[PDB]
RNA sequence: UUGUAUUAUUUAUAUAAUAGGUGUAUUAUAUUUAAAUUUUAAAUUUGUUGUUUUAUAUUUAGAUACAUAUUUAUAGAUUAAUAUAUUUAAAUAAUAUUUUAAAAUUUAUUGAACUGUAAUGUUACAGUUGUAUGUACCAAAUAAAUAUAGUAAGAUUAUUUUAGUUGAAUUAAUAAAUAAAUAUUUAUUUUUCUUUGUAAAUAUUAUGAACAAUUUAAUUAACUAAAAUGUUUGAAUAUUUAUUUUUAUAUUUUUAGUAGGUAAAUGAAAAGUAUAAAUGGAUAUAACUUAAUAUUUAAUAUUUGUUUAAUGAAAAGUAUUUUAUAUUGUAUAGUAUUAUUAUAGUGUAUAGUUUUUUAAAAAUAUAGUUAAAUAAAGUAUGAAUUAAUAUCAAAAUUUUAAUAAAAAUUAAAAAAUUAAAAUAGGGCAAGUCCUACUCUCCUUUACAAAGAGAACAUUAUAUGUAAUUGUAUGUUUGAUUGGGGCAAUACUAUAUUUAUUUAUAUAGCAUAAGAACUAUAUUCUUUGAAAUUAUAAAAGGAGCAGGUUAACAAGCAUGUGUUUCAUCGUCUCGUUGUAAAGCAGAUUU
C-alpha cells in the first residue's frame, strides 16, 4: 500500500514526493555510486600497504603461518616462503615498499 | 469439456531485462534498441556518432601522414572517422565495428599520434620497464598481426613496439628481451602481462595507454578476466598520486558488445565514450552471400565439402597408386605460382590483386574507396588457381580429422589449432598465409579477428550463438572485399539456422538467437502485448475502413476485432488459459450443466427413455 | 525435414515495407504499422473530444471544440441545423482550408481512419480532402497540416 | 462408581396484539430554516478500467511463527591432512510454520435387477476391464488418504495511527572496493552562510514493451472560520476607382483559533487471573464458503373430482383381519407420491365392476380462389429459478480507461392492472482464411526399458547369466563436458643461427654453528599434434501461436527473350495509374 501521512496543510495534500529536495531514484544511484568512487580514490590515494602475516585475512593468515611455520621455529633471517594466496603485486612502487 | 475460455494458450518467456536474460553475455549479443540503451550503463551516457570526413581534417603528424600512405589508407572509415577524434580528446572509449571497418587503425594510429605528442612535446622520458602502451589481444596469430601493424608505424614514426608469444623458454625469452630494448608499446596477453607486473618484470608507472583488441572475451570468463584484473590494476596506478599524474586511458574495440563488456565499462569508467552504428552493428557486411546446408546424417558433411572444395576450384591430387597415397598421406604438397602466371591464366599489380581478392569500392555516406591490401604478418607469396578457403569446426578433434580425410582425399590443406606445437602451428599459418596451402582446417581460434585473405569460409559445425557465427562470417568479408560463408548444419541447429535465416533475409540484427526452440518461440509477456496492441490497431483500422457493421453487431465487433483485453496473470498462463479462474469457474459451471443435460439425454435415448431403469 | 523456430515477435521489427511505413515520413494511407495510444485505454482509437456547458440557445455545438486551436476557433461558414437533419449528421462546415474542408456532426462520435496520422480517431470534427469522403483526416493532423501549410500536398 | 468416579471443558432459536400518524402533497437521495451534498462494498485488473467474480436478509460457525531469559556457572580458533593454537564475548535454548480447493493417483472391495453378450424370466463372464456400455455425472461404484497445493485461485477476525527514499538493481565460471528496491531491528554529535536519510544486521524480490528520432549537447483532509486560480479593412460596400465604425476591482484552496502528545497499521477490561457476592452493560467488533430461521419472487405457476361399457396368478407390498371367512400361510405393486401408467401367467366375454371446477377476449396446442371447438378472472390452496441496492434508474445531448442508467449538461419522467422479449440481465477473446510449431497416428536399422520365452552352465519343477523378440511403454532440435591463453631450463653471462629476429645450448650452485619469537622478496626440479560422426532414425485430424496492412521480388523463361502490380479492354494489339499509397485467402458474430 501507499504510506499515508499525518497532513500540516493542504500543501501536503497536494505534494506527490514525501521529501521533494531529494534525489529521484536514478540520480540517488548515480550520486552514490560517485560517492562511493571518491571515498575508494581517497583510500587508494596511497599505495597499498603490503599488511604483515598477522594482519592478513582470517583465510590467508593461516594458511601463511602453516607455510613458514619452520622457519618461525628455526630462527634465520633470509627465510621467505613464497606461498600463493598473499596480497598481490600493485605494479608500481609505493611509500611502504 | 476441460476448458472452454482461453485468452492466451501459450507460455511467456521468464526473461525480464531482455529477450536472453537467461543466456550467458558471451553467448549473446545485447539489443542496441534505444529502449535497451535506455536501461544500459553504458550506451545510455555519452555516444558519440558525428564523424570527421577525411585524414587531412583529423590533426596528424607528417609520420603517420606517411605511414598510412604507405599502409594505402586514404579514406577513414566511419569507424575510424567518429573515434580518432575522441581517441585523441583523450577518453576513455569504446569502439565497435561490424568485423572489418577499421577498428585497429582506428584505436592505433590516434594512440601513437598521442605517444609522439607524449614524447616530443611533453617530453615525458622513456625508461627500460615501463612502456607508454599495453595492447592485448587474445590469440597468437592476432598478437603477431597487432605487432606488423605497430611495428610499420614505429618504423615510420620511431617508436618502437614489441610482441611475446609462447616458446621453448618464455621466461628467459621475456626477460631477455625486457632486459635488452627498452619498448614504448608491448603487444601482450594480459595473462603474461599479469604474470609480469606480479614478478615486477614490468611496471605501470610510465603507461598511459591500454589498448584491447578483442573487448568481448578479454572482459569475459573466456579469458579468465586477465584483462579486468589488468585493468583494475592500471585504475589503482592512476588513483595513486605520490607518482607523476598519468591520465591512463583505455581503448576497447569490439565488433560485438555485450552485456559483459557494457556492464563492465560502465561500472568501472562511468566517463567512457561509445563509438557505435546501430544500423549496421551487430550484422555482416553487405558484401556477403549465406548457404545453410542441410546434411541429412553428419556422414554426408565430408562429401558436402568436398563438393565445395571442388566447386570454388580447390580440385584434388587424383591418386591411383599405393605410393602415391602413401606419399600423399606422408608428405605435404604445396602449390606453387606467381602474380604473372595467375594474371596469364604499380598500378597493374593493384589492379590484379583487386581483381584476385574481388576488392569492390566501399560505398560510405558520401565517399568511396577501395580496400587496401591485408594486413598480415605473413605477406601473400604464393599464388594458385584454386579460392582460398577456411573450415571452421567443432574442436580441435573436429579440425584434425577433416584436416586428414582432405589430405588422404588429395587436397592441398593446413590445420590450426592449439594443441599444435608452436614450430607447428607457426608453420601452418605461414604456410596458408603465404598461399602455398589454399585450403585451411581450424577452429574459433582463427575466428577471433584475423586479416587474412579467405574467399569464402565453411562451418563444417554450424554454430549455436550469433557471436562465434558472425566472426567466423566476418572472417572473409572484409571492407569491400565479396566474401561467402556456407554452413553444413543438421536437425540440432534447425532453431538457430532458421533464425539466422530470417534475420539475414530481413536485414535485421542477430541481437538475441540461440539453438532452443523454447527460448525462440516463447515471447515476453510485456513485448507481446505491444505486438498485440499493433495488431488488434491493425484489425480495428482494416475495419473501419473496409467494413460496415450495424447497431446490434457494433458491439461484438468491437470487443473481438478492436478492444484490448489484457490477460489475467500471464506468469500463469500455461495454467489457467490466461483468464481468471472465477469467470472460468462460472463458464465451465455453464457448460457442465448443459453437458450434463445432454448426457442425461443421451443415456436416456440409449437405453430406452430411462437411464438407470431403460 | 528440418523444422526450425522462431517468434513473430523476433520477426515484428521489420514489419514495416516501405520507407514511409518504416521512417513516418508521409501520410499513413491506412498501412501504419506500430501504433502508440495511451497507457489506460481498451478500445485503441483517438479522442478529439469536446466539452458543452449549456444548451443551444447559449452554447452553439461548434463552440463546444473551443479548447482546442486551429479553425475550430471560427464560426463555422455553413450551418446545417435550421433547415432538416442531413443523413451523414453533419450540422457545422467550415471555409475549405485548402483542398481540405472541416465539417461537425450532431453525434457522439464517428470511428474513422486518418491517413495522415493513420490511426482510428472517434469524434465530431471530420477534415476530407477535396470533398471525397473516402479520405477523412483527424482535426489533430488537420491543425497540423494548415500550421506547416501542406494543406494541398498531403 | 467405594465421591453427579475424579479434574477440567462444552451446550439447545418450540412460544411474539407492540403504536391509527414529526417532515411531503406537481419527482432528484437522513439530521425538520426548507437549501447544499449524496447515488454500493470486497477481491480481481500492475494497460491500475467501463475487465472479472461474490454478496437477499437475521443470528451463528469459521483460520495458531512463544514481542520478556536475575547471584551456585564454567563457552577460541585453525590445516586438504599431519600439524599448529602469538591471541579480547555470550541470557544451552530445540517440539511450531495460515486456511479452502488439483484433472489426482494408490490400496482393498462390490455391482450383469439397468445395460451388452452366450446358454434356454433365469444361469455364466466384471474395473492391466467383462460384453458403446456395465443401476438417472464411465477418467464407474463403495471404503480408506489431508500427493511436488507448488510455477491455479479465493478467504484470512484487533479504528481514532506518529518519521527516510515511489521505476532502482541486473557482468554465470581464476588475484575486480560495492546489486538495488521494500520491510524489520540497529549504528556514527567530525569544523565550512544555509541545507542535507548516511551506514550495518536480517527477510523477501520475473508484473515483464517492439520500432523510429536524437545524442562525446538540449485519491490522501480533526472542527469553526478564513482563503488570491481566471462576426470588413493584403477585406467589405459601391461604379466604369471612390467609400467604411481597424486599464482595474471581483469569483476555490500562500491562515489562524480551538481541539489537541509527537511527523499515520503489533486490541482494550483489577470481575474465574474471584473473596467479589442484590442493582459490575466486561458493548471485548469476520458484509462472500457453515448451520438454522424470516423474506422477495407470490394477487404467482400448479391444484380444482357431475358420471362408469373389460385380468380369478407369482416376485412385489405388511399398512393392527377383535372370531376376516398332522404342520404352515390368504386382501392394501413399481417409477422418491394416491403419478405417464392394467404388473396380465392362466383365462373369459351384457355385473350401469361409478370422484374431474368455472358466464368472454390475447398468446399458444389440437382443429363454389389458387398450388367454427377446448384451456378465464374471482373463492380456496400455494411452489420454483431469482434477489448488493437506498421510494429510484422518462428522454436527449456530451464525455470518461471495453455494454457504460458511471459522469456532466440539458430536459421533463404520475399510480395501478394486463400483454408484449425493443434494451439490459440471462457462461462464452469467438468465425473463416494463410503461415508456423507441436500433439495424435504410422514405420524401422540404431536409445532406455519392461514382462515373457528360447538357448547356455550344474545335476520333466529351480538357481545364475540372457546380445533374440516384443517394441506394449517412454524418448529421439538447449553440445561452453567447446575454444582460446597457459609451455621446466629463474638469476648473471657467453656463443651460434635467423624463414629479415626467430631458433638452441651452456659457465657459475658441495662445504661453514652462539644470541635467543622477526622485516616485499626471489618466475629454476622439469606435459608441445587425443587423425570428427555421442547425442535412437523417419514420414504427414487435433492443440497452441502468429499474421490477416500475407509471403516472394537486382525478377522470369529456356546464354536468350521480357518492365513490376493493378484498373472487369480486346482477338497478339493497346489505354491508364503505379513503382508502392500495389498484388494471395477471409472480412463473419
Ligand atoms: N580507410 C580504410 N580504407 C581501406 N582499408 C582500410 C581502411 N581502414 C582499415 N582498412 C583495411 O581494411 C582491412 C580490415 O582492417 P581491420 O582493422 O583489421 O578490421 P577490424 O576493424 O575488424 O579489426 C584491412 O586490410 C585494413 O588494412
Ligand atoms: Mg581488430
Ligand atoms: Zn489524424
Amino acid at each position: 500500500l501507499v504510506k499515508r501521512h499525518k497532513i500540516t496543510n493542504n500543501q501536503m495534500l497536494l505534494m506527490r514526493r514525501r521529501e521533494p529536495y531529494k534525489p529521484t531514484m536514478k540520480d540517488r544511484q548515480e550520486i552514490a555510486d560517485r560517492a562511493k568512487l571518491e571515498e575508494f580514490e581517497r583510500k587508494n590515494a596511497d599505495g597499498l600497504m603490503f599488511v604483515p602475516e598477522k594482519a592478513l585475512p582470517p583465510w590467508q593468515k593461516s594458511l601463511a603461518h602453516n607455510a613458514k611455520a619452520l622457519g618461525s621455529r628455526i630462527n634465520f633471517r633470509g627465510f621467505r616462503v613464497r606461498v600463493a594466496d598473499g596480497q598481490d603485486e600493485p605494479g608500481f612502487p609505493t611509500p611502504f615498499r | 469439456v476441460p476448458q472452454q475460455l482461453k485468452a492466451y494458450g501459450g507460455t511467456f518467456s521468464r526473461s525480464v531485462g531482455e529477450r536472453s536474460n537467461h543466456l550467458v553475455s558471451d553467448v549473446v549479443l545485447q539489443s542496441l534498441s534505444p529502449s535497451s540503451t535506455h536501461n544500459s550503463p553504458l550506451l545510455s551516457k555519452n555516444i558519440k556518432t558525428k564523424t570527421v570526413t577525411s585524414f587531412e581534417d583529423m590533426p596528424l603528424y607528417p609520420e603517420l601522414r606517411s605511414a598510412l600512405r604507405q599502409l594505402r589508407i586514404t579514406t577513414p572509415s566511419p569507424i575510424q572517422q567518429s573515434a580518432v577524434e575522441v581517441i585523441m580528446q583523450r577518453k576513455d572509449t569504446v569502439v565497435a565495428a561490424p568485423h572489418g571497418e577499421g577498428k585497429t587503425l582506428a584505436y592505433l594510429l590516434p594512440l601513437y599520434q598521442n605517444m609522439i605528442k607524449d614524447r616530443d612535446v611533453y617530453k615525458i622520458p622513456l625508461r627500460e620497464r615501463r612502456p607508454r602502451m599495453i595492447l592485448l589481444a587474445p590469440t597468437r596469430e592476432l598478437i603477431a598481426q597487432l605487432h606488423h601493424v605497430c611495428s610499420v608505424l614505429g618504423e615510420a614514426t620511431g617508436l618502437h613496439a614489441i610482441s611475446f608469444t609462447s616458446r621453448k623458454r618464455a621466461n628467459h625469452r621475456l626477460s631477455r628481451l625486457l632486459k635488452q630494448q627498452l619498448v614504448d608499446v608491448m603487444i601482450m596477453d594480459p595473462k603474461i602481462v599479469l604474470r609480469l607486473i606480479r614478478a615486477r618484470r614490468v611496471f605501470l608507472d610510465d603507461l598511459r595507454y591500454v589498448a584491447v583488441d578483442e573487448a568481448d572475451g578479454m572482459l569475459s570468463s573466456q579469458h579468465d578476466h586477465d584483462a579486468v584484473h589488468l585493468l583494475m590494476k592500471v585504475q589503482k596506478r592512476v588513483m595513486f598520486k605520490h607518482l607523476w599524474p598519468v591520465q591512463t586511458q583505455t581503448v576497447f574495440a569490439t565488433a560485438f558488445i555485450t552485456r559483459k563488456l557494457e556492464f563492465v565499462v560502465g561500472k568501472k569508467y562511468p566517463d567512457a565514450v561509445t563509438c557505435i552504428r546501430r544500423q549496421r552493428m551487430h550484422r555482416p557486411p553487405g558484401t556477403l552471400r549465406h548457404r545453410f546446408l542441410p546434411v541429412e546424417r553428419e556422414r554426408e558433411k565430408m562429401d558436402t565439402l568436398q563438393h565445395l572444395l571442388k566447386k570454388h576450384g580447390n580440385r584434388p591430387r587424383e591418386i591411383l597408386t599405393d605410393i602415391e597415397e602413401e606419399q600423399a598421406y606422408s608428405k605435404p604438397h604445396y602449390l606453387s605460382g606467381s602474380l604473372e602466371e595467375l594474371v596469364e591464366l604499380d598500378e597493374m599489380k593493384e589492379r590484379v590483386r583487386h581483381a584476385l581478392e574481388g576488392v569492390r569500392p566501399v560505398h560510405w555516406g558520401h565517399l568511396t574507396t577501395v580496400a587496401a591490401p591485408f594486413t598480415c604478418h605473413v605477406p601473400r607469396t604464393v599464388f594458385a588457381d584454386g579460392k582460398r578457403c577456411i573450415i571452421f569446426t567443432r574442436g580441435i578433434d573436429c579440425a584434425t580429422a577433416v584436416y586428414h580425410r582432405l589430405r588422404g582425399c588429395g587436397y592441398t590443406c593446413s590445420l590450426l589449432h592449439a594443441a599444435l606445437p608452436a614450430a607447428v602451428r607457426r608453420r601452418m599459418f605461414a604456410d596458408f598465409a603465404s598461399g602455398r596451402t589454399n585450403i585451411l582446417c581450424s577452429t574459433d581460434v582463427a575466428a577471433r579477428g584475423l586479416d587474412l585473405h579467405v574467399d569464402f569460409v565453411v562451418n563444417f559445425d554450424m554454430p549455436t550463438n550469433a557471436l562465434t557465427y558472425l566472426s567466423r562470417a566476418g572472417r572473409t568479408a572484409r571492407q569491400g572485399r565479396l566474401g561467402q560463408v556456407y554452413s553444413l548444419y543438421t536437425k540440432r541447429q534447425g532453431v538457430i539456422v532458421s533464425a539466422v535465416r530470417a534475420f539475414l533475409q530481413k536485414q535485421l540484427p542477430l541481437e538475441g538467437i540461440s539453438n532452443w526452440k523454447r527460448h525462440m518461440m516463447e515471447p515476453r509477456y510485456a513485448e507481446w502485448r505491444t505486438h498485440k496492441l499493433n495488431a488488434i490497431a491493425r484489425s480495428y483500422v482494416s475495419l473501419i475502413t473496409q467494413k460496415t457493421i450495424p447497431a446490434h453487431l457494433e458491439r461484438t465487433y468491437l470487443r473481438h476485432n478492436a478492444t484490448w483485453r489484457p490477460l489475467f496473470h500471464p506468469q500463469t498462463t500455461g495454467v489457467h488459459g490466461g483468464v481468471p479462474p472465477r469467470q472460468q469457474q462460472r463458464v465451465m459451471d455453464a457448460i457442465t450443466w448443459k453437458a450434463v443435460c445432454f448426457r442425461r439425454g443421451l443415456l436416456a435415448r440409449r437405453k430406452g427413455g430411462r437411464a438407470k431403469f431403460g | 525435414n528440418i523444422k526450425g523456430g522462431v517468434g513473430s515477435f523476433l520477426m515484428r521489427r521489420a514489419a514495416p515495407k516501405s520507407i514511409r511505413q518504416k521512417y513516418q515520413t508521409g501520410p499513413q494511407f491506412y498501412k501504419r504499422k506500430f501504433f502508440q495510444f495511451q497507457k489506460g485505454h481498451h478500445r485503441l482509437h483517438r479522442r478529439i473530444s469536446g466539452v458543452q456547458t449549456g444548451s443551444p440557445t447559449h452554447q452553439r455545438e461548434y463552440e463546444r471544440f473551443h479548447h482546442l486551436p486551429g479553425d475550430v476557433r471560427t464560426r463555422p461558414q455553413f450551418d446545417f441545423t435550421f433547415g432538416e437533419t442531413r443523413a451523414d449528421r453533419v450540422m457545422f462546415a467550415w471555409r475549405k482550408r485548402g483542398d481540405l474542408q472541416l465539417y461537425q456532426m450532431s453525434g457522439r462520435g464517428e470511428t474513422f481512419v486518418c491517413y495522415r496520422c493513420g490511426y482510428p480517431v472517434r469524434s465530431q470534427l471530420v477534415a476530407v480532402k477535396a470533398d471525397n469522403w473516402d479520405y477523412r483526416m483527424c482535426y489533430r493532423c488537420y491543425t497540423n497540416t494548415v500550421h506547416r501549410g501542406m494543406e494541398n500536398d498531403t
